[PDB]
């Protein structure tokens, strides 16, 4: 009876696995794709200062 | 179980790999925009001279 309760628990925990591995696939997919956003983001925004204080100074 | 352990280790593999490769061309995509920004500054700053 305990192996017939192991067995049904594996099997569980197995379903859960595979469902959890797949989820952690698509949780670091989406980091991933957070970071190379960010990334992106922060980078065009120095850009973005590094022009402006470029006119600046064109400017004066 | 055994099969899940194995996909559970080789998807860990993959997503390590794909995540830093894809992490490492996000970065030379911004300094990549970082520079021709930067190229573009200038060329605004010679067009205001």
């Amino acid at each position: 009876e305990a192996m017939l309760a192991k067995t049904a628990a594996d099997n569980r925990k197995s379903a859960e696995q595979v469902a959890a591995a797949q989820a952690d696939y698509e949780k670091e997919m989406a980091e991933a794709r957070a970071q190379a956003s960010a990334l992106r983001d922060e980078a065009r925004a120095a850009g973005r200062s590094v022009v402006d204080e470029k006119r600046a100074q064109a400017s004066g | 179980l055994a099969d899940a352990d194995a996909m559970h280790a080789k998807a860990l593999a993959d997503a390590k790999a794909e995540s830093e490769k894809v992490t490492e061309e996000a970065k030379q995509d911004s300094e990549r925009i970082a520079a021709q920004l930067s190229e573009q500054a200038g060329s605004e700053a010679e067009r205001i001279k």
